[PDB]
RNA sequence: UGGCGGUAGCGU
DNA sequence: GGAAGATCGAAAAAAGCACGCTACCGCCCGCGTGGTGG
DNA sequence: CCACCACGCGGGCGGTAGCGTGCTTTTTTCGATCTTCC
């Protein structure tokens, strides 16, 4: 859940991003990508 | 005892055997494995005792 | 607080702590060395099925 | 002897280590797909690299190390499975230069 | 007014 | 007389390292891409 | 038409390589003998 990883605000027009968050981000980029990839028919290395 | 153990028997075969063990993973090489070894200790840049 | 979500995977993975924590339950559960599944596991060598 | 590899690239510097590439007297692939693109309200196809962040090198080990290729001023690393970097053989190149999706 | 990392200090 | 169980030491990997409290410092993502004013 | 005020996506960092480097205890694995037999 959201606040289990809160976003305080840092009262500078920026937001502490936790660990989690980041780790959440790398694993979606990462699943998008490969979504992406195997949509588009890519070789066996690079799908791999 | 340490040069019965020792299998290498040859130059080449020590550079080889001592640029697999400082970088594994890579294809060992005459030229890589002798620039590495004289990169590491004869090199000023790479090595200096002050 | 309390809802969750759910991210559906492209394609399966393994879950770590079932996998590195000795003694490995994957690898007790199949018959196999641990070092075999993880080549297997990260794209190193083919297994039959 | 020249084998083909492949190479994981930074981000926004595909130009730049192919270039560097080029300079090291090795061969450089990277799939290129023209797509229908905006930039300031003109209507033409721009460039895009398929398969991004990826690149295909053909080389000698024995002629140029592999570190030097790992190294070349804008490439991220070796698209490596294993202890050595991984090996794409010939069919794979000749199926991405006759393939024009 | 939330967290970490480093440093220094107090009581054992 | 070669193959499978024993074992044996040597090496490699994982985990732990007291309790409270106080003060200070530093930080809380970069870079190719895009629109707007001098 | 050119300088400069936002901006939204990947990943070790930086470099035509190499960086590590003053603990102890427990558990697991592995090469090497070995040894013991069928």
């Amino acid at each position: 859940p959201p606040d289990l990883r809160p976003l305080v605000p840092l009262d500078g027009g920026r937001f502490a991003t936790s660990d989690l968050n980041d780790l959440y981000r790398r694993v979606i980029n990462r699943n998008n990508r490969l979504k992406r990839l195997l949509d588009l028919a890519a070789p066996d290395i690079i799908v791999r | 005892e340490t040069l019965r153990v020792d299998p290498t028997n040859d130059r080449l075969s020590a550079l080889v055997e001592i640029y697999r063990m400082m970088r594994p993973g890579e294809p060992p090489t005459r030229e890589a494995a002798e620039s590495l070894f004289e990169n590491l200790f004869f090199s000023e840049d790479r090595y200096d005792l002050s | 607080r309390e809802r969750m979500g759910h991210i559906e995977l492209a394609s399966p993975t393994a879950h770590i702590w079932f996998l590195k924590s000795l003694p490995s339950r994957i690898g007790l559960l199949l018959d196999m060395p641990l070092r075999d599944i993880e080549r297997v596991l990260y794209f190193e060598s083919y297994v039959v099925i | 002897m020249q084998s083909w590899y492949l190479l994981y690239c930074k981000r926004g510097q595909l130009q730049r280590a192919q270039e560097h590439l080029e300079r090291q007297a090795v061969n450089c692939l990277a799939p290129m797909i023209t797509l229908e693109k905006i930039v300031r309200g003109k209507r033409t196809a721009v460039s895009e690299p398929l398969f991004p962040n990826y690149l295909f090198v053909e080389f000698d080990p024995e002629v140029i190390h592999t570190t030097t290729i790992n190294a070349t001023r804008g490439v991220s690393h070796f698209v490596r499975f294993g202890a050595s970097p991984a090996i794409v053989p010939s069919a794979v190149i000749h199926q991405l230069s006759v393939y024009k999706p």
